[PDB]
RNA sequence: AGAGUGUAGCUUAAAAGCACCCAACUUACACUUAGGAGAUUCAAUUGACGCUCUGA
């Protein structure tokens, strides 16, 4: 009676964990629903897959979630919190480590 | 302070002209209240 | 049973013809919105009036049941009791004259 | 303790007029009709006296106001009962009628051993009986009427003690819906008083303050 | 992550309630649900009036599930509302009913009708 | 008479920030947008105008 089910594993989670060296367009985390959000340098696919920006070192860290305002699902569960309430969510950075470049001395005029 | 609520406005967009029609019940209670076609001079037995 | 009179009245849609006329001129406009001014700071008062009546009269209140608790240990577990009196309360505002000499007590009504 | 055992009473008559309006609210009101014209919407007294005047000068070239002359006669011919039943007695503190628009208060003038206080209704109580039925039995002790006051809750409203042996007096709040007070002109000394009065009849530090707890309006 | 100190720091529906008699039980006395019926013949009196009670409700924190109305009848028409009032303490039940009382207009009826 | 003392309603704010009032959208509340009123109790850390209490 009980058909249906087979279906694999998905193999989502984090790729790249806690202060891994990782270049732009490693994808960091893919996930199902929003378990970490993105922070500094680390983008959204359209599949909330979360891929990096920039070449550095990835951190997970807690901060304030601030949804926007168009988002009218978390702004109505932010208008229901207590006055002293603050949401936070786990957040994925990327320090980036080079500089985006130097000037060279090209030629004596 | 009976005077709190009643300074108001009909606060509706679709309405007439309202009238402060004095108004007695029955035995001498003269209250005003808003109604069309000015009487000023209200009764009921 | 949701049935109400809010409904806006079919009438009034089509003659809406017979004030075209919004105008003032500028110390009618003045005038007025000293008006509004002034009797924003005139219910801050009142309202200031009746945050003081009922904040004292509580602490009054309060204390009262604070020295009928301390008094008395068998009366202030009975003055936190509900009448059973208030549940077909009604009581009618005030009026201009009280009601009036004996009669003549009449309309048609139809 | 010795406890000299006091309960206590202030009636309060609701007032039967409202206030007169202040100087601001007029302008207050006459400014509130001038927008509410400005936004209503094409009564039919109006288009009974403007649509068919322009036909009454239609057929001539080629009533309304007799309706509104009826209207002005039965407004001044019902005269209205007096909003001011006060300045013409001015001396009647005994009267229902002593103030319409305020909030009046029982107050009487009671003697003891050794104090002649005038005083707010008080009673001797006793542990069998309850607080709420104290101030049940003092509307037909020194009133001597068939009142119908109407008490709120059991909760006191002020406690001012004072002590020779130990003593409490308990203010209790009840309203009048109506009142049979016969023979109004009794043996004491009832006086109805709003609020300015009431620092002229109690004067100690126990009795100056009874008016931190009574409605200001 | 579980085995962290910071377990849980994320979580907030224990800080919404997602999801009646008269509560007298052995000191906290308070009442049921309450109805406030206003009736008046002035759709401007009846309304204006409605709102001042849950002004005078929303500022001493007491709960107001619903502020509907009636229907009228043709007399002519009396309008009446209806102010859902829940939990008031024996201090504050003579002082917020005679506020109410000692705001009353002109010619308005209370109510402290009940459920049903 | 004595003690505690004291910034608008509150402030381990130092002339502030929240509370607060009206108007318009809302049945209404709420939100928002337009507006509104506000204080360091006076005199040189100190002394005496005001409030709270313990007394007669
Ligand atoms: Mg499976
Ligand atoms: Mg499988």
């Amino acid at each position: 009676k009980n058909l249906g089910g087979k279906s694999s594993g998905r193999r989502q989670g984090i790729k790249k964990m806690e202060g891994h060296y990782v270049h732009a367009g490693n994808i960091i985390a893919t996930q199902r629903h929003f378990r970490w959000h993105p922070g500094a340098h680390v983008g959204v696919g359209k599949n909330k897959c979360l891929y990096a920006l920039e070449e550095g070192i990835v951190r997970y860290t807690k901060e304030v979630y601030v949804p926007h305002p168009r988002n009218t699902e978390a702004v109505d569960l932010i208008t229901r919190l207590p006055k002293g309430a603050v949401l936070y969510k786990t957040f994925v950075h990327v320090v980036p480590a080079k500089p985006e470049g130097t000037f060279k001395l090209v030629a004596m005029l | 302070d009976s005077s709190r609520a009643s300074l108001t406005r009909v606060h509706r967009q679709a309405y007439a002209r309202l009238y402060p029609v004095l108004l007695v019940k029955q035995d001498g209670s003269t209250i005003h209240i808003r109604y069309r076609e000015p009487r000023r001079m209200l009764a009921m037995p | 049973i949701p049935i109400e009179d809010f409904i806006t009245p079919l009438k009034f849609l089509d003659k809406a013809r017979e004030r075209p006329q919004v105008e003032l001129t500028f110390e009618e406009t003045e005038r007025r919105a000293l008006l509004l001014k002034k009797w924003s700071l005139y219910k801050q008062q009142e309202r200031k009036m009746e945050r003081d009546t009922i904040r004292a009269m509580l602490e009054a209140q309060q204390e009262a049941l604070e020295e009928l608790q301390l008094e008395s240990p068998k009366l202030h577990a009975e003055a936190i009791k509900r009448d059973p009196n208030l549940f077909p309360f009604e009581k009618e505002g005030p009026h201009y004259t009280p009601p009036i000499p004996n009669y003549q007590p009449p309309e048609g009504r139809y | 303790s010795p406890w000299r055992l006091l309960g206590a009473l202030c009636l309060q008559r609701p007032p039967v007029v409202s206030k007169p309006l202040t100087p601001l609210q007029e302008e207050m009101a006459s400014l509130l009709q001038q927008i509410e014209i400005e936004r209503s919407l094409y009564s039919d007294h109006e288009l009974r006296a403007l649509d068919e005047n322009q036909r009454l000068a239609k057929k001539k070239a080629d009533l309304a106001q007799d309706l509104e002359d009826m209207w002005e006669q039965k407004f001044l011919q019902f005269k209205l009962g007096a909003r001011i039943t006060e300045a013409d007695e001015k001396n009647d503190r005994t009267s229902l009628n002593r103030k319409l628009d305020r909030n009046l208060v029982l107050l009487v003038r009671e003697k003891f051993g050794d104090q002649d206080v005038w005083i707010l209704p008080q009673a001797e109580w006793q542990p069998g009986e309850t607080l709420r039925g104290t101030a049940e039995r003092t509307l037909a002790t020194l009133s001597e009427n068939n009142m119908e006051a109407k008490f709120l809750g059991n909760a006191p409203c002020g406690h001012y003690t004072f002590k020779f042996l130990g003593a409490k007096v308990f203010f209790f709040k009840a309203l009048l819906l109506t009142g049979d007070f016969s023979q109004a002109g009794n043996k004491g000394h009832h006086v109805w008083v709003t609020k300015d009065e009431l620092g002229d009849y109690l004067k100690p530090k126990y009795l100056a303050q009874v008016r931190r707890f009574v409605s200001d309006l | 992550y579980k085995t962290k100190p910071t377990h849980g720091i994320g979580k907030y529906k224990h800080l919404i309630k997602a999801e009646v008699r008269a509560i007298n039980l052995g000191t906290d006395y308070e009442y049921g649900v309450l109805n406030i019926h206003l009736t008046a013949y002035d759709m401007t009196l009846a309304e204006s009036y409605a709102q001042y009670v849950h002004n005078l409700c929303n500022s001493l924190s007491i709960k107001v599930e619903e502020s509907y109305a009636m229907p009228t009848k043709t007399i002519l028409t009396t309008h009446e509302r209806v102010v859902q009032i829940s939990g008031l303490s024996a201090t504050f039940a003579e002082i917020f009913l005679e506020i109410i009382q000692s705001s009353l207009p002109e010619g308005v009826r209370l109510s402290v009708k009940e459920h049903t």
